């Protein structure tokens, strides 16, 4: 029969590790404030505008 | 998102969504089942795609899984691939999402520092991805395929 | 800053997984409801400041906290106070209209009770303000997107609280 | 218009049009045709709407038409329909572009300043288009009620 | 920033009067070509670079302008000689998009002589470029796109001269 | 139309389940308050002509409004306000009786405010003149029946305005 | 309610309550408590009443339940004593209410047209309301079975 | 300490509410699940050193951390070790029992952070090494049962780091 | 709670549950659903026990509605009774819960601290609370009446 | 399984499956979430009970793992153990399937032939088999563990 | 003979792998489906004279097959019909309790097509038979079993064919 094993890449990119909602809820905001991309810059490019 | 990007540019100048930009997430609203349909046929279809687009890849640049080349081996062969894999990933992530800031945040920002760091050539990465796209787009219709091709267009552009 | 969609893909990004057939459901259902979403901010948006009126009106006005020694007294604290309302209303929109309370959390609730509590302001005062305005906001949008109103605002309150 | 705003927004991020926002400029194209049937519908009835909000408008709130009032004397009422006149048109002119810059462009940017100079009312003012928005009700079919709804309430919204 | 909708209202705004069915033929008209004004920004959008590259080719290099004390001699001369060319490349596309001139004559032609005259930049040469970027790009988009792009080059060419 | 008893019924029907004890008392208290309302409703009718005359009076009588070119300065309009506000009169009696404003709804209050908006009768003339007469009214039926009657009418009032 | 049919003749004939449908109304407020008692015991011994008539109907009329007929088999036979149970609850409804307001506008109006529809036969319908009444008249106190009887015969005469 | 029963009762008693019908079905949920929360408590009390044993073995052993001078060597800190893993085990499964993480923020939670900081604990070989026993303990319990005390471990994971 | 209540102890003798508590913790949660009807109908019949136990009290205790006495005053009279009432409803948690520890925690702990600067006996407050239990006792089954009166009980004894 | 057990008698006399076969059938669906947890324990602990029985099985008979003995070095334990795995694997099976069809088929017909023909010495197995029941108790509830007992107790008694 | 769940298993075991989430996943479907199986196997062992009864009269009588000169002709040949016609409705209930058609291929069908080919059986009229059986049985178990019970049904059909 046909072997059906699963590729080596499938592994290697894997966590094994069964997360649940308080280690998702913090390794998903883990880093700096989220505010440094969620901003806006506000610029005078045109007087006329 | 694109409600999370309107509701960004929205609370920096303290309004109320404007009409405009209401639109605008309505239209994403209409177009989401096509878009998980998208998505659903490339997580199916994950593991022949990086497969065969990763021999594309290793067709297209000999020297990567050559001696001496930084995909040297089994297992070394195996962590590109995942890359590649991360990058399907991403891509299903954006298409569902409706833009490019999932994979954008995720993973193309020092893209190029840490390929440096680990000593991987960011324009094979980059082939590899365009391998995945024509894969892609060959498991999609003509609509569904242009569609999700932007966002692997994205991808590459940012690697070179 | 999260929505629905943003939420599901993180969540499955931290886990490492393509989009589950459970996440696929959870983003089916955003976009099932994402229209019922749109029509209620619009409504909100134009009648944002009548909401925020006949709130003020319905348990903040003719009481002891707007007469003399109430806090709400002067004409600065309430001006403050409205915006306050204003404040609420605005980003209660903001979390029905991305399907997340997030945004709520990190923008609003995040030092809010300890500034109040340092301002004096009555924290139980303001909670019912914003229930007036829950009650207000559901009327003009609707009995389903009220609901949808009602789990921020009521978020909005255990964070006061 | 959508088509100026999208340019804008690029511009300002030295991007050429995302293939998303061609799409979107392509959209608001062709739909043109109900865009302008709507406006169409709008200025052959632009009397009754005036004239019939107005005086629901005066009902409303009497203390406007009241002696000592802003709107006292027929002079005065037949300049306050005209204002009316002047938000109808703007909006209409919206419809026509898709986006409401135009009507921002032209007339809300300091109203409550002018406004204010002339003694009128500005919730009053208000009032007046929400009646407008409802005589569009029944003059609009309910899926085109809708479309110019949108505008109504920007125009109300910044009123206030 | 101005459009063809934006241009026509505008005048109508003018008069004073509401949308006549004489605007609305301009509008009807502005809609008929928007279809393929969109295609012919996908296209140049996609070859912007190999344009650019093409042109600059074409006139500005192998010339005693990039050779030693020609101004576009210098490595950071050349990087800013093929940007400005980005931006005119870029900003035609918007105006071919919009249907109007309003965003070159506006954001690009102003003071841009001025700028030019005092660092030294020659803009006959600039002209001839972007003169040499309108052939390209009008091969790439086709006749009747280049027919719509052209006038703006044409546009920004008198801009600078 | 609809009743007190007549409603509870439909919200059984609703449920789908027999009288429940909830549904008892509920039927109870009109069934309690049945002797209140015909006293008060035969009290009405005797002297429903002098309830309009004096709410009248009260209100509108000896103003502008009576006065020429004030929407009731003529034999036929007097007459017509007259009879209008008897038709209120006579529904809000039959109301009270039934303990439900589905007749209001039905009948008093379709179409009213449209139709008084575009004949130009005021609104809030005709508000005034409602709850002077729910005054009259009160006085006339006694302070149990006063109370019912100043919900019903009430319903009247606020559907005009 | 009786109140409600008396309303109702009271505004066609554009006149206030005649004082003979004030003294109905008045006897109605009498016997509320009366009535009320009444179809408590109807709710309470609701199971057993209509178990027993479904007994009595299927022998009267066997074809309703044999093969063949409209409710042959459990389930549809099940469907049948639904259908009896929504007119007990109707009559009990319509003696709380002391009037055929309530029943008419429930099961007695366009009833022929839905049952021949579904197939089912009107005549064994109402001899199984016929044995409700047998039972119920059974189940409560003499006079009470008369009144109770009365708004029955009221359901079956409408059956024809 | 709190319970979800108490939690429920508690929630309920700042409203000042008696217990509502949805507090109620809170309550029975909680009753239904008791059994399967007894049954897991009950397997790893009996496996509760193996667990810590296998935990030890797969993260924490063979490594720097249990040589010289690494924090685990010396038989002092080895028995002080182990013995914090039992500590985490232990109170995991009384919030498992509870239905509720109050007890680990109340007790576990209240400035461990502080004492590893001082003690010069490494909080990521802790969390580490609870992952394992998150691993273990799961599947002893079984997949239900094992979600279930899988959140109360990364609530003390969460809490360490 | 038993489960609270298990915990607590367990954890000063810092021991994984013992068999025979987590045996009691199964008979609770089996008990439950009994515990949850108990408080069910005692807050349906919320009304009726705080008047009729109230006026109990009064008649066994006159002196505290004379005047001169702590509750004269029909203002001063309603927040006794509300007492009652946040009593009743402490004693509905401590059914459901199973134990006290929500009773004495919410109330009944300062009680005499409380009381004493608010100038009402104590024992009279118990008093009251006697008069509830007999009321509940009345609108239970007899097994279901001692359940809730080992609470009430409770009550009373921490009151005296 | 059972359905095939039932199928299998019910062939042979050439009959519909009996009442009694059906009842047995509708039992053995009933309890199949049960079964299923119970073999998923085991699936899921499949290293630690091959391990600690091996370690017990080693203990117990020395023999074989000592230098001259069927399972000397790593080589030749690695396969003794993985014998080990094969029955816990049939095991979870026979769980599942609700027979012990499943384990007798696959690996418990002519046990005897295979392990006398590569020489291994079958009560060793036997023992083995014994410690991986005992080690599965302790995994599993009393009352599951008593079920998966069963299946182990007929693959020793096999080969005994 | 082999079920759905010794299919499961055998398929593993092949493999040799302990059963998967997936497998896992499949025979979780199958117990669940199981009742409904079970009943409809208890319906069609109650009915099957009147089944074949009512096949052998939609299909077979009253035609060739049955008069002089044709297969079913003669009692001996008739009663030999109606035999193998409830072997087949036999041997499919007896799949579909399994969910497997193992049974039908092992005991029925190996031959089936040769043996008929030996006697000068109709296939096609054995086939028009088998499908009013279809027809007649999924009336009596209803849609919902009557689709399960159709691909073994249909099974056999492709097999005689
Ligand atoms: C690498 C060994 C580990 C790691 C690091 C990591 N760091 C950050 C972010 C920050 N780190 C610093 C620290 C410094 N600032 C300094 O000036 C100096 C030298 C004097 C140090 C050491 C700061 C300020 C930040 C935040 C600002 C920033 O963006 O850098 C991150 C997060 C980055 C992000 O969230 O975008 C990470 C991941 N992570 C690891 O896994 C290693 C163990
Ligand atoms: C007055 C000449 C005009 C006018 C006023 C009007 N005001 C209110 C209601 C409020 N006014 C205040 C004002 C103040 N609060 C302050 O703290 C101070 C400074 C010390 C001021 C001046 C407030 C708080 C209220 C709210 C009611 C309250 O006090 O609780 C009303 C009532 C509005 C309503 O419908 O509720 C009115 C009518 N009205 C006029 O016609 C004048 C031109
Ligand atoms: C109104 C319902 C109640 C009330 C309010 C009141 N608030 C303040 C002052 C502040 N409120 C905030 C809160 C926010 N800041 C934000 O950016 C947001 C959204 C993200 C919120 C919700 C803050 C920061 C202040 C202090 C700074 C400021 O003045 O803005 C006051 C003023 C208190 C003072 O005397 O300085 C008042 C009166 N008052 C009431 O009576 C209501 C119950
Ligand atoms: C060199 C090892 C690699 C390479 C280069 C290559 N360069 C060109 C053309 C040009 N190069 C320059 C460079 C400079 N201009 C400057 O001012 C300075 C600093 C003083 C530098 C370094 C310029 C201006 C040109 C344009 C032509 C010109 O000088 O006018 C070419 C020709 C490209 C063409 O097709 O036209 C090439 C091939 N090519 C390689 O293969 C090497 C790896
Ligand atoms: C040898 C005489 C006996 C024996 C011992 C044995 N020990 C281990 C593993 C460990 N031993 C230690 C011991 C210490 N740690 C300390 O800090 C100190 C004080 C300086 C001591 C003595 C530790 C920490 C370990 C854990 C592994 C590690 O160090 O990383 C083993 C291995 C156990 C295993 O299966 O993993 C063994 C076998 N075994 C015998 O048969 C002797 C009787
Ligand atoms: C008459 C004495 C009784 C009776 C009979 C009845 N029979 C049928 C139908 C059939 N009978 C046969 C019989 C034979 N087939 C044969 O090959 C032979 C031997 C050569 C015999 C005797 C068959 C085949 C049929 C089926 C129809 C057909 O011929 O194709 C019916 C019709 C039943 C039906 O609904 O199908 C009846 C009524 N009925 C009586 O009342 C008598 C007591
Ligand atoms: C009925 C739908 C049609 C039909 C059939 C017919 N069959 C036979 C005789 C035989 N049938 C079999 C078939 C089977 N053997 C099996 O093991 C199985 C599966 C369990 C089957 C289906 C065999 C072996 C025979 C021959 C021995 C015997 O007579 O039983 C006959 C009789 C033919 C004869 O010569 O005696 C007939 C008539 N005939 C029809 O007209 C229908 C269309
Ligand atoms: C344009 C047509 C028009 C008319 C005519 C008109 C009449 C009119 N007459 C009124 C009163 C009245 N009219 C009379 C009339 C009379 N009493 C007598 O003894 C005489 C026989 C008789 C006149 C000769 C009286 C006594 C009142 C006052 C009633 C009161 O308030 O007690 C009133 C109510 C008070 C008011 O004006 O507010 C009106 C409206 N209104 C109209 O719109
Ligand atoms: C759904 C039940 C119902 C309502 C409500 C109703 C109202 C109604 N009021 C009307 C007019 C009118 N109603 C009034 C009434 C008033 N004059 C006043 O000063 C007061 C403010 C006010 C009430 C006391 C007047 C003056 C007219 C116009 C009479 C005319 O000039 O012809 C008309 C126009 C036809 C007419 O002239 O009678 C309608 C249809 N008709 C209805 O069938």
């Amino acid at each position: 029969p046909e072997k059906e094993e699963t590729p080596r890449f499938v592994e290697l990119g894997a966590v094994t590790e069964l997360r649940t909602e308080p280690a998702i809820q913090f390794r998903a905001n883990q880093g700096v404030s989220k505010r440094r991309e969620q901003t806006k810059v506000f610029k005078l490019t045109d007087l006329n505008d | 998102s694109v409600v999370t990007k309107s509701i960004v540019n929205a609370d920096a100048e303290a309004r109320y969504l404007s009409p405009g930009e209401l639109d605008r997430i309505k239209n994403f609203v209409s177009t989401g089942e096509r878009r998980l349909r998208i998505a659903q046929t490339l997580t199916e279809n994950r593991e022949r795609i990086v497969k065969q687009a990763g021999d594309q890849l290793f067709q297209k640049r000999p020297d990567v899984v050559s001696p001496g080349g930084n995909a040297y081996g089994e297992e070394m062969t195996a962590t590109c691939l995942r890359d590649l894999d991360y990058y399907l990933r991403l891509v299903t992530y954006g298409i569902v999402a409706g833009d490019v800031t999932p994979i954008e945040e995720i993973g193309l920002v020092g893209v190029r520092e840490m390929y440096n760091s680990l000593g991987t050539p960011i324009p094979a990465v980059a082939e590899g991805i365009r391998a995945m796209k024509n894969v892609a787009c060959s498991l999609l219709s003509a609509e569904d395929a242009a569609e999700a091709g932007s966002y692997f267009d994205f991808v590459i552009g940012a690697m070179q | 800053m999260q929505d629905a969609i943003t939420a599901v893909i993180n969540a499955s990004d931290v886990q490492g997984k393509y989009l589950d057939t459970a996440a696929m459901e959870k983003l089916k259902a955003y976009f099932a409801t994402g229209e019922l979403r749109v029509r209620a901010a619009s409504v909100i948006s134009a009648n944002a400041a009548n909401i925020v009126k006949e709130a003020v009106a319905k348990s903040l006005l003719y009481s002891d906290i707007t007469r003399p020694g109430g806090n709400m007294y002067t004409t600065r604290r309430y001006a403050a106070c409205i915006r306050d309302l204003d404040y609420y209303l605005r980003y209660a929109t903001y979390a029905m209209l991305a399907g997340d309370p997030s945004i709520l959390d990190e923008r609003v609730l995040n030092g809010l009770k300890e500034t109040y509590n340092s301002l004096g302001v009555p924290i139980a005062a303001t909670v019912q303000a914003i229930q007036a305005m829950k009650e207000v906001t559901a009327s003009l949008v609707g009995a389903d997107a009220g609901k949808e109103m009602g789990i921020y605002f009521d978020y909005i309150c255990s964070g006061l609280s």
